[PDB]
């Protein structure tokens, strides 16, 4: 059983911000939603759909109708800014979604730069190669990142970073395909797709 | 060989209530006894009619077996299941009273159920079920889809039907909703009757008496 | 207020035993209440792994079912999780927390959680990083690879370089080893006219190195 959620939204400071959780049949059971800060616990905002925890302000609100549930913020502040996960219970087994970052805007949208550096010759003579795609300058902070081997997607030696602040305060991410010498001289192509807010930014490299 | 109920009253132990469970190895009965006072009537909040008349038949019957009447997995058409509350626990978890079935809904809807019952044995049974009083309108709305629901029981010497009350209520064992439960007998040819789109608590074991 | 405190050792090498318990303080293991490990992959989404009550009942995630085991210590006051035959897959933030049940129906809420402990599954002892040039051609950087323990710290120009300048968290491979790159924004047109060097130092292996990246 998965719950499904939105990888990422944004939201202006005073409007309102709706986050959904999908599953089958879930209207059938209590749904929970968890706050997250970074390098922090989960803090329980709603539990049982629409219950809020003594010490939460009433501008959380939670609702759950057929396959679909919604947690609901009004008025939200710069502290509200954080992920969000369902939880729900099914056969023996408890299920968390998949997670919603929350921004809240507080500056203008910027598009990621993306570039691709190819092993270096030096490492090459190391007897390994690793890609780096580079992610830089964009805001919301919220990126996907897909790499593909002669157009084919691979998640084998794949590793990516979380996106972090910049010194500008916009955000920037990394992702690395590890490989060997001779896998890396097996295609005659690299990509390294990048999904940010609707929009898809590949750079392309190629073993001579 | 009489039934003496250490910790758990008449009620608890017709319904199957998860909190009295007592050693019993021998299933045949004469009849049933209270002593003092029951350490746990009912673990889901609520009230049994016709109480005092149903202890005084027990106690004037000399056999008593129990039986099962409707098999829980026969609802094809509904969730006999999942209904569980934490104020009737098995084992730390949730659950209901063991001789009677808590009905709800099965993905988005809960079907009009029609289902009779025809007593085919040579004894009086009697049959317990029930009807659920939810917390508010969203929790009506959450075990059953329909808003408006009912429950008609009917018999050759009854006709019964009830329309649950939604209403907030004083928490006892952490709830704030209510259950009521009623019994009857069932005459050796006559067969009982329900319907309901909601708030049913159907019966799975009954008990055959003999006065 | 109920607390609840992870601990166990932060590294665990690879077919290796996770071993962790939580301590209990402001209620008792004997509660209505369930105890629930829950684990969380660096940069990834919170992960169910089992429960138990204080009778000794037991649920654990089906997929992790062969190599998990929960148990409780009533006398102090604490259960404990132990996670066998471990992956670097296995690499991740290990919360413990309460569970409560709701009044009606399945299923329950996790309320309070623990701070949240982190364990590394790597089979690596002290290394220090191999460092390789990302040149431009506009974006130019270092690789800090291969490297363990964390952490690496990275400069430019002894310092006289900082705007522009981002170095990235650190990767763990399934090797076992760290990585991550620092890279710096510059102007095109400096590219030919000015030399950047990248002054990376690992301190667990007292490793410093200075790399020079060219065209």
């Amino acid at each position: 059983y998965e719950l499904t959620q939105p990888p990422s939204v944004s939201v202006s400071p005073g409007q309102t911000v709706n986050i959904t959780c999908s599953g089958d049949t879930l209207g059938d059971k209590y749904v929970c939603w968890y706050q997250q800060k970074p390098g922090q616990s989960p803090v329980l905002v709603i539990y049982q759909d629409t219950k809020r925890p003594s010490g939460i302000p009433e501008r959380f609100s939670g609702s759950n109708s057929g396959d679909t549930a919604t947690l609901t913020v009004s008025g939200t502040q710069a502290m509200d800014e954080a992920d969000y996960y369902c939880q729900a219970w099914d056969s023996s087994s408890f299920v968390f979604g998949t997670g919603t970052k929350v921004t809240v805007l507080g500056q203008p949208k910027a598009n990621p730069t993306v570039t691709l550096f190819p092993p270096s010759s030096e490492e090459l003579q190391a007897n390994k190669a690793t890609l780096v795609c580079l992610i830089s300058d964009f805001y919301p902070g919220a990126v996907t990142v897909a790499w593909k081997a002669d157009g084919s997607p691979v998640k084998a030696g794949v590793e990516t970073t979380k996106p972090s602040k910049q010194s500008n305060n916009k955000y920037a991410a990394s992702s690395y395909l590890s490989l060997t010498p001779e896998q890396w001289k097996s295609h005659r192509s690299y990509s390294c797709q990048v999904t940010h807010e609707g929009s898809t930014v590949e750079k392309t490299v190629a073993p001579t | 060989k009489p039934l003496i109920l250490r910790d758990c009253s008449v009620a608890g132990w017709l319904l199957g209530n998860p909190m009295c469970d007592e050693f019993i190895n021998v299933p045949e009965w004469s009849y049933i006894v209270e002593k003092a006072n029951p350490v746990n009537d009912l673990c889901y909040p609520g009230d049994f009619n016709d109480y005092e008349e149903l202890k005084h038949l027990l106690s004037r019957i000399n056999h008593f077996e129990k039986i099962q009447i409707i098999p829980k997995s026969s609802w094809s058409s509904h969730e006999a299941s999942l209904g569980v509350s934490s104020a009737c626990p098995y084992q730390g978890k949730s659950s209901f009273f063991r001789n009677v079935v808590w009905l709800i809904k099965k993905n988005s809807a809960y079907p009009t159920i029609k289902r009779s019952y025809n007593n085919t044995n040579q004894e009086d049974l009697l049959v317990l079920w029930g009807i659920h009083h939810p917390n508010d309108a969203a929790e009506q709305t959450k075990l059953y889809q329909n808003p408006t629901t009912y429950i008609s029981v009917g018999t050759s010497t009854l006709n019964q039907r009830l329309v649950p009350r939604i209403a907030t209520r004083s928490k006892v064992n952490g709830l704030s909703s209510r259950m009521e439960f009623f019994w009857t007998i069932l005459k050796p040819n006559d067969a009982i009757n329900f319907e309901s789109n909601g708030n049913f608590i159907a019966p799975e074991y009954a008990y055959k008496i003999v006065k | 207020q109920v607390q609840l405190q992870e601990s166990g050792p932060g590294l665990v090498k690879p077919s290796g035993t996770v071993s962790l318990t939580c301590a209990v303080s402001g209620g008792s293991i004997s509660s209505s209440y369930w105890w629930s490990w829950v684990r969380q992959p660096p940069g990834k989404g919170l992960e169910w792994i089992g429960e138990i009550y204080h009778s000794g009942n037991t649920n654990y995630n089906p997929s992790l079912k062969s190599r998990v085991t929960i148990s409780v210590d009533k006398s102090k006051n604490l259960f404990s999780l132990k996670l066998s035959s471990v992956t670097a897959a296995d690499t991740a933030v290990y919360y413990c927390a309460r569970v409560a049940l709701f009044d009606i129906l399945t299923g329950g809420w996790f309320d309070p959680w623990g701070q949240g402990t982190l364990v590394t599954v790597s089979s690596a002892s002290t290394k220090g990083p191999s460092v390789f040039p990302l040149a431009p051609s506009a974006a130019l950087g270092c690789l800090v690879k291969d490297y363990f323990p964390e952490p690496v710290t990275v400069s430019w120009n002894s310092g006289a370089l900082t705007s522009g300048v981002h170095t990235f968290p650190a990767v763990l491979q399934s090797s076992g080893l760290y990585s991550l790159s620092s890279v710096v924004t510059v102007p095109s047109s400096s590219l030919g006219t000015q030399t950047y060097i990248c002054n990376v130092n690992h301190k667990p292996s007292n490793t410093k190195v200075d790399k020079r990246v060219e065209l």
